[PDB]
């Protein structure tokens, strides 16, 4: 129940459980399958 | 993008990669297996200790010069003291393995030199002092240090003769034995799958060892110039599908 | 760092050795890197003691 | 001595056959991980479990 | 439900008081097979005698003392009770151990409230009010230094500010590093052949920091800290034979030498009623 | 979740744990990728390492 | 003709047998079983010697007489050299296991005594000395000799007060454990079935004890006139369900 | 109603009502009647 009428009023917001770390662990262009060589 | 040259070998809690291979050769097309029902005799439950005994021990490293005759090791002999392998060996009456050997050497594009790794079944050495004499237990047990070929003859030891394998047979005709090159402008491993052969279903492991890995100059070791005139061969070898039955006391072997 | 709670050691050896070509010298170096595998956790906040301060800082 | 650029660097010398590269332990906390990212993120939690991935590379 | 069936006189072949004791069962007797009972129901669910309800309410864990005065000058804010410090743990006080101590692992959440009071031992104009404030300071984290350091800051430690004559309450869960804690663990942290023994290596809890927010005033103030602790979802394995001698320390199961004997000596023969 | 699978023995032409780190990747190697494993669960979530929970106090 | 009586226990290559047995106790009434994967965490592939660890070893035996106050062994400490069940012990990280307890004392019908045997899971044991003193390893990992109650006080060695069970409990209610008495009169052995129990699904053999098995004369020994006035007692233990997992080097461990 | 996210901060647990002494009175391998003999 919120009591107050703003949303920065209301409590902490809730888990991302969004979770992608491809962005920073495999920012490469063409897409690399682990088991196959890295340079080819 | 697979190569016949890179190949990875997992065993246990232990890995090999090579980046540089020449395919892999399993003895007489068999892989290791246990050993079937039909083929038992022994009525002892067998004991698989699997991981703890199915990984890769390293022996000591070798120094190949140009003056090296060779190196033999006798399995399961080598591995006599590895690990929990060497105690299921000593304290069980009878036991069976196959295993998976593999031996390196790297050097650059300017070194010469082509090894034979080989692997003999039933490998009985004979006495340097001909006639009947016998090669003492010892002489053919040297555990992880293996036997080298320019070494002394020593007395109740073998004979080390190499264009005659230590037994009467020319050095070119162990070719018909599985083997592997190591050649240094192609390869730099070499491995071998050893099924377990054998004329019993189990034996026993310390008064009989079933294959002698040999590794062989053939091609002398010929380094760049002003190079080290030597390189280091590795030999890593892991017991595969052990099995272990008749459990006791624990065997006290000579010396 | 915890005795009961410790994880072990890691080394590294030459299994054959670093051989180097004709005309090149001296030692050669390995980078080596550390991240935590998909399979890590870790749990129940706490400060470090990484960063710490003796006056407020001003502009 | 003092942070240099040289302590990232393990180095490797030619011909030698069995012996020793590098050693230590591994509290992740501290000692060489310290710094490292990872290390420096799992100062701020107190407890930690799962897989590591140490990495070399060559140069 | 009943609590005896009605039973009348027996004579049979069938003796169900008759036991081997030596099996280690008890086997599980009642009147009606030995007197001749008439019915009776239980009237009872033995709801107070459940492991959440026994271990269930706040006991007194821990007493310490901090004061409020001028620092100036003080070497050692430590050891002024400018701020004191607890090495969180749960044997300090017995009432609660001994009770804890009839299982052997014990799992749950905690309740603690954390009453302070204030005393002024001499000569003060007034009572001043003071606010309290408690961290969290688990192990692997600064440790406070003077009673006004970065660190009571607590940018990450969980932290509460209460006033002196109130009260605060705040619930933890299950911080264990195992699926339960040990209540005994006969055990080193590693094979050494001088390591300490017992738990004290696995209760590693870490420890909390109380001090006083206010700076001083003119007299100076006593406040003396009673940590309160409840468990709450609590699950108990392993029964154990309580404790009957008296406790030494916190964690080891040592007792006192030359203590006295713990089973009453009758005042007469073993005939005497 | 299952936080490592059963793996066993391999011998193959596929290596996952060799990689080139000048392309700046981190390739997501796991412990069954080089030893023999059994398979477990996570237990867990990441609950308390969600930013917001990070900053959030 | 099947009496609560005779019973024969097999396990692995050894058999026990016994004519005047009082049943048996399983722990808690559960019986050992081995590591499931939902309450698994270390991700390494167990090693499970089963036959070769599973049986049954005899320790040494002890003699109760009529000055006896009581002998106490520790578990898996006991067994740490006892075949490959120690080697394997010393060599893993980690390792798991229940037992089979047989304790055997025989006399004949004109003997009286009783003894307690039971089995107390986390066994804290006290330091004579009071205070915090602590109990030294090497004093709570006695081997196979187990601790002797009657021994005289050592330094930095535990308490052997018999009426205070080594830890501030009276005697008396030991039968909160599983125990079994051996009463000359009934009953000639004791066995206990003891399933793993530990707040973690598997731990470290050496550094940590998870029960001690205690034997105790509670009614003395007394003999017949004229006759010896004393008694073997013997203790056989086997491991059931043994894990090992972790391995490597091979532990080294005080003393 | 709980007015708090986590389960730690809710009151107590509620009476297992579960009850079964048999694991410490009765941990015998072979089960015993009462009535019948104990040794046979
Ligand atoms: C502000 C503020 C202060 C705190 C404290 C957090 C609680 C941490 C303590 C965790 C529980 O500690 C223990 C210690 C010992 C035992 C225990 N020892 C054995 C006898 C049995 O149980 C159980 C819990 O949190 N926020």
């Amino acid at each position: 129940i919120n009591y107050y009428k703003d949303a920065a009023s209301t409590s902490s917001a809730g888990q991302s459980l969004s979770m992608d770390p491809s962005k920073f662990t495999e920012p490469v262009k063409d897409l690399m399958l682990k088991g196959a060589p890295a340079l080819n | 993008g697979y190569s016949d040259r890179v190949q990875q070998i997992t065993l246990g809690n232990s890995t090999i990669t090579t980046q540089e291979a020449a395919n892999a050769v399993v003895c007489y097309a068999e892989w290791p297996e246990y050993l079937p029902d039909v083929d038992a005799s022994d009525v002892n439950k067998t004991s698989k200790p699997d991981t703890s005994v199915c990984r890769f021990y390293t022996l000591d490293s070798k120094t190949w010069t140009t003056g090296s005759k060779g190196w033999c090791w006798k399995l399961p002999d080598a591995l006599k003291d590895m690990g929990v392998f060497g105690q299921n060996m000593f304290f069980h009456s009878l036991g069976r393995s196959g295993y998976t050997v593999h031996v390196q050497c790297n050097a650059t594009k300017f070194h010469s030199g082509c090894l034979l790794v080989v692997v003999i079944p039933e490998h009985q050495l004979a006495s340097h002092e001909g006639g009947n004499v016998s090669v003492k237990y010892t002489f053919t047990h040297p555990g992880e240090r293996g036997i080298d070929l320019s070494s002394a003859n020593e007395v109740g030891g073998p004979v080390k003769d190499v264009l005659y394998n230590m037994n009467g047979t020319l050095l070119g005709n162990l070719l018909i034995f599985p083997h592997q090159f190591i050649n240094l402008r192609t390869n730099n491993t070499a491995t071998i799958v050893i099924p377990y052969i054998n004329s019993v279903p189990i034996d026993s492991m310390t008064r009989h060892n079933n294959v002698s890995l040999m590794v062989i100059p053939i091609a002398p070791l010929t380094v760049p110039t002003g190079a080290t005139p030597s390189l280091p061969i590795t030999v890593t070898i892991a017991p595969m599908c052990t099995e272990f039955s008749g459990i006791r006391s624990k065997s006290i072997v000579p010396q | 760092p915890d005795t009961y709670t410790s994880a072990g050691f890691l080394s590294c050896w030459y299994q054959t050795s670093l051989i180097l070509p004709p005309e090149t010298t001296g030692q050669v170096y390995l980078l080596s890197f550390i991240s935590a595998c998909p399979d890590f956790k870790l749990r129940l906040m706490k400060d470090t003691q990484t960063i710490s301060q003796t006056v407020a800082l001003t502009e | 001595t003092k942070d240099e650029v040289n302590s990232y660097l393990i180095p490797l010398n030619a011909n030698r056959q069995n012996e020793q590269v590098f050693g230590t332990n591994l509290f992740i906390g501290d000692g060489v991980f310290k710094t490292t990212l990872l290390g420096e993120i799992v100062q701020y939690y107190t407890h930690w479990s799962g897989s590591l991935r140490f990495s070399l590379m060559y140069t | 439900t009943v609590a005896s069936i009605s039973s009348g006189p027996k004579h049979t072949q069938k003796v169900p008081i008759l036991t081997a004791n030596e099996t280690g069962a008890t086997m599980p007797v009642l009147p009606s097979d030995s007197i001749e009972t008439r019915t009776t129901y239980m009237h009872f669910n033995g709801s107070e005698t459940d492991v959440e309800c026994f271990l269930g309410r706040a006991a007194c864990v821990h007493v310490t003392e901090i004061q409020n005065k001028d620092a100036t000058g003080i070497d050692n804010h430590r050891e002024a009770k400018l701020f004191n410090d607890w090495k969180i743990n749960l044997s300090s006080l017995v009432q609660l151990r001994k009770k804890l101590e009839l299982f052997t692992y014990v799992r749950f959440d905690s309740e603690y409230t954390i009453l302070a009071t204030a005393s002024q031992p001499d000569s003060a104009n007034y009572s001043s009010n003071l606010v309290v404030q408690a961290m969290y300071v688990p192990p692997g984290a600064p440790n406070p230094k003077e009673w006004d350091d970065y660190t009571w800051q607590s940018a990450s430690n969980p932290s509460v500010f209460f006033k002196v004559g109130d009260t605060s309450r705040f619930s933890v869960p299950y911080v264990g590093l195992a699926s339960a804690y040990n209540c005994f663990y006969d055990g080193y942290s590693h094979d050494d052949a001088e390591t300490q023994y017992g738990i004290t290596v696995l209760n590693h809890m870490g420890g909390m920091a109380f001090r006083i927010v206010n700076e001083h005033d003119e007299h100076k103030t006593l406040v003396k800290i009673r940590v309160y602790h409840r468990a709450k979802h609590v699950e108990a394995w392993i029964p154990r034979a309580p404790r009957a001698l008296p406790y030494t320390s916190i964690g080891r199961t040592n007792y006192p030498k030359n203590t006295e004997p713990v089973i009453k000596k009758r005042k007469g023969d073993i005939k005497s009623y």
